[PDB]
């Protein structure tokens, strides 16, 4: 009485989970894991058992995958070019049926798990995760929005910010100060059009050699005139000479640090369809604006993001908390003033306050979010205002605006709510410290 | 407890080493970025 | 520390005593066919003492018999959870040639693969596949 | 009925607009409460997907589709009423 | 030497500088610096930015008024640099005064700004910066390089 | 399979899921209870 | 509007995508090449996923709707059909069944 029935489910589920532990045990050894790879293990562990079982069986199939490819990058590309086709051949088809994006949970979670384990072929997880992002990141339909570039995003946000380093050597300083390499001011040297379609000119190693070495400042003395002097134009004529080779010769030409004012980061950024793609996209932003160069390009770029406040009056709560942050201290907050955009969000103010004073004469319908645009652009232009400086230069141009909105806010009487109340007593306390 | 295959995950790494994969989380981090940027210039 | 010449003496006694059947009745009797749980850990535990005191000739001797009874193990189902952890400690520790390695990983995709085919071929297969994400059940009625 | 009392007067207005701001905060707090719903609808949405086997007649459903059952037609209804009233 | 910019240019330099005002006095510390022309459109680097706090900035106080202001913003748009600036580079390069910048002075050069380069890439873009065949850039070879375009 | 929005908080779930759940879970493990005795 | 609605839109779909093919044999090329590319694609991978085969259920009602009617374009609508049974009548899987 030992012995099972032939047809059984159990049975056989039982026996495909002793497989998986025992090909688990199994995959430790080199020799091995290059053996099972070769026999096509890979697709089988694809195909089939991805899904089926109770869920420890399927995180522990995942890992099982996961650690086939460790440091093969041949089992890497076959496992990276499966999920890449399955995501796009039901992406192709998500706009006609809603479970072709619900249905990728696993293969997202699997290259989850592979960039997430350290290991010398990140470079090919990295590609695959980058191209399905910007495959399937101006899609605007929320399932592909919860279920493909959450994912990515997250990929990203874990590569751009890594762990706190736990070495006692380097126990206090941030991750800013561990570099190899320091990156130049006004170029950016990696190129991800060429990077996505393996040009070995355009790899990692190769964009590693065109960075100097952070010089290790081993003496504190202070160079003299004539160093500095010498340090200034030895590197002016030698990026000339680099041009002038790129110009004639065969080396490349790194990019100029200008960013354009339309893109997939506005798409992410304001998304309704879910909150942690937003926060996801600022992080990443965040991340992005460390050295001053560009910090400029960020602040700019988010300042020409100001218009939206209107169109997605919620969605950007995660938006200006960033832009705040990154303005926080005063010599940004004059530069901004410097590059005038004071008389934009006035003139947004205007326009938003003109945009309710409209709806107010015409309707009555109720609107539980009526005025927060209004109340943060407020808030922003005092925030820009406190500073002394730019109090003291640009009151004589925004007094007209300011009174113009607080006597057009005081003409309200029915579509009035706390915030809108708000912001004129935060005008009027504007109008009584500028006079 | 008591199954011998379970315990066979025992990662241990020294001090030099950490400071390499401190270093290199560094660099990579640094790579992404201005793969990130450069997806975002003016065309 | 007798103990452990003692052991080591008694191992070389059994080894030399028994023969390759008496070896595979004791392993499918007290590892697969045993219904209790105490019984097979008392095996699990004999098993690997017996092989940890052996030379390396008899320990291959254990791995290719445990690796010859392996075919059999969809008979068993649930019970040869130890048997599957002792086989794979064995194939991990004991030094092998490629040909025994390929030989092994052969048998483990086999059995694999022979198993999914199986599963997804079952007449009740779309009863259970739909039924695991809606309701909560024990087993297959 | 949905009504008010009639206004006459000057003090009546007062009245009924220190009234309207007070219904406007409360309807604030309940739209926030309400909206605050929407993660936990998602994650469990999310965690339903993957549909994994789980092991123990109406207390046999999968405990995921009784939590979101509770979530939705439970408080978020009672929320939803609450604000249109 | 600053009649060569056009009023504007100098009322926007004003403005800059006044908006970048702190205490109102009409001057501002150096820390800024960067940023007063680095919001005006214009891209420096560190070194740059060093150069001209150390031009100028000589009693090391940190703190700048107009006048020099104007004295920094006029020697900044100009695109043919001046032959002195082009000769001190020259000699820079020429360590030893020699006037023939071989590879050696190159790597040292290179060595010092902290970038890498290997031997066969460096000889290519001294064979392509050599008209006369010899292999050797001069004074002429490096102006008749600087005025390209 | 069809998944037909139905309109009408144990109770709010779908009709027929509940009807899986009685059929299989009640019926057919009770069966299979005595088979096995 | 396939799938999307309350089960008597959904039917009230199907029928008015039948009344729309009732003697226009272009129609019933076009819904009967769509029907057909839809079954062939899901049933290409209905191996690595049984929802492929398990969410094809609006696709065939639509057929069988359009079958049961009688109308001048029945050859096509037959063809359509009988090519679908001859192409998934050899898998074993019971799904396809
Ligand atoms: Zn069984």
């Amino acid at each position: 009485g030992h012995t099972s029935s032939t047809k059984c489910y159990g049975c056989a589920s039982a026996v495909t989970e002793h497989c998986i532990t025992l090909l688990r045990a199994l995959a430790t050894n080199p020799a091995l894991r290059h053996i099972l790879v070769s026999q096509g293990l890979i697709r089988e562990l694809f195909d089939y058992n991805l899904r089926r079982g109770a869920a420890a069986m399927r995180e522990e199939v995942r890992q099982l995958m996961c650690l086939l490819t460790r440091d093969n990058p041949e089992a890497t590309q076959q496992m990276n070019d499966l999920i890449i086709g399955k995501v796009s051949t039901a992406l192709k088809g998500h706009w006609a049926n809603p479970d072709l994006a619900s249905s990728l949970q696993y293969e997202m979670l699997l290259l989850t798990d592979s960039i997430s384990k350290e290991d010398s072929c990140w470079e090919l997880r990295l590609r695959c995760a980058l191209s399905l992002f910007l495959m399937a990141v101006n899609i605007k339909t929320p399932v592909v929005v919860e279920n493909i570039t959450l994912m990515c995003l997250r990929i990203l946000q874990k590569l751009i910010k890594p762990p706190a380093p736990t070495s006692k050597k380097n126990k206090d300083v941030p991750v800013e100060a561990l570099t190899t390499v320091k990156p130049y001011c006004n170029e950016i040297h990696a190129q991800a059009q060429l990077w996505l379609k393996r040009d070995p000119k355009a790899s990692y190693d190769a964009w590693k050699k065109c960075l100097p070495i952070r010089g290790i400042d081993g003496n504190g003395k202070a160079p003299s005139k004539s160093e500095l002097r010498h340090l200034y134009l030895t590197e002016k004529y030698v990026w000339r000479w680099k041009q002038f080779l790129s110009r004639r010769g065969k080396r490349t030409s790194p990019l100029d640090l200008k960013l354009g004012h339309n893109n997939w980061l506005r798409q992410v950024l304001f998304t309704p369809a879910t909150q942690a793609a937003r926060q996801a996209a600022c992080t990443i932003v965040e991340a992005l604006a460390t050295i001053p160069s560009r910090k400029q390009q960020v602040l700019d770029l988010l300042t020409s993001y100001l218009d939206e406040l209107s169109i997605a009056g919620e969605c950007a709560a995660e938006y200006l908390a960033l832009y705040q942050k990154l303005i926080t201290s005063a010599h940004w907050k004059v530069y901004l003033a410097a590059r005038g955009v004071l008389p934009y969000v006035g003139n947004l103010i205007t326009k938003e306050i003109a945009r309710l004073l409209a709806l107010e004469e015409a309707t009555l319908s109720t609107d539980l979010q009526q005025g927060y645009a209004l109340k943060s652009l407020t808030g922003l232009l005092s925030s820009f205002v406190e500073v002394e400086s730019i109090k003291r230069h640009f009151k004589s141009r925004l007094v007209g605006t300011v009174l113009n909105g607080y006597l057009c806010l005081r003409k309200l009487v029915v579509q009035r709510t706390k915030l809108i109340d708000e912001t004129q007593d935060m005008l009027l306390e504007m109008l009584e410290d500028m006079t | 407890s008591q199954f011998l295959l379970t315990r066979l995950n025992d990662p241990k790494m020294s001090e030099t080493e950490r400071q390499s994969m401190e270093s290199e989380r560094a660099d990579r981090s640094l790579f992404v970025q201005e793969l990130l940027l450069s997806t975002l210039v003016r065309e | 520390s007798q103990e452990d010449q003692l052991c080591t003496a008694l191992v070389n006694q059994l080894n030399k005593f028994a023969d390759k059947e008496t070896l595979i009745q004791f392993l499918r009797c007290f590892l697969l066919e045993s219904n209790s749980s105490s019984v097979r850990w008392q095996a699990h535990c004999l098993t690997l003492h017996i092989y940890r005191n052996s030379s390396k000739s008899q320990q291959e001797l254990l791995l290719d018999l445990m690796w010859s009874i392996w075919p059999e193990l969809p008979a068993y189902g649930r019970k040869a959870a130890q048997f599957v952890d002792l086989l794979g400690y064995f194939s991990l520790k004991t030094p092998q040639t490629e040909k025994k390695l390929k030989e092994y990983s052969q048998k483990a995709v086999e059995i694999l693969r022979t198993q999914n085919h199986i599963l997804t071929n079952h007449p009740n297969s779309n009863i259970y596949n739909t039924l695991s994400g809606l309701v909560e059940f024990d087993g297959y009625y | 009925c949905c009504a008010v009392d009639p206004i006459e007067n000057e003090e009546d207005r007062k009245k009924a607009v220190s009234n309207i701001n007070t219904l406007l905060d409360k309807a604030d707090r309940v739209y926030h409460q309400l909206m605050g719903h929407r993660p936990q609808l998602e994650n469990l949405l999310c965690k339903v997907n993957e549909a994994a086997p789980e092991k123990p007649t109406s207390a046999s459903v999968n405990r995921y589709i009784l939590q979101l059952a509770q979530e939705y037609c439970g408080d978020c209804k009672n929320s939803f009423d609450e604000l249109s009233k | 030497m600053a009649d060569q910019l056009t009023e504007e240019q100098i009322a926007e330099f004003k403005e800059a500088f006044s908006l970048f005002d702190k205490d109102g006095d009409g001057t501002i510390t150096t820390k800024e610096l960067g940023t007063v022309m680095r919001s005006l459109g214009q891209n420096p680097t560190e070194a740059e930015l060093q150069d001209m706090i150390n031009e100028v900035d000589a009693d090391g106080n940190g703190t700048i008024d107009f006048p020099e202001f104007l004295t920094m913003m006029a020697r900044k748009m100009k695109d043919t640099d001046s032959e002195e600036e082009i000769r001190e580079a020259f000699r820079v390069f020429d360590k030893d005064g020699n006037g023939y910048i071989s590879a050696a002075e190159l790597r040292h050069v290179m060595t010092n700004l902290g970038e890498k380069l290997t031997d066969e890439e460096v000889d290519e873009m001294i064979r392509e910066a050599d008209i006369d065949g010899d292999g050797q850039v001069n004074y002429e070879e490096f102006v008749q390089m600087m005025t390209a375009k």
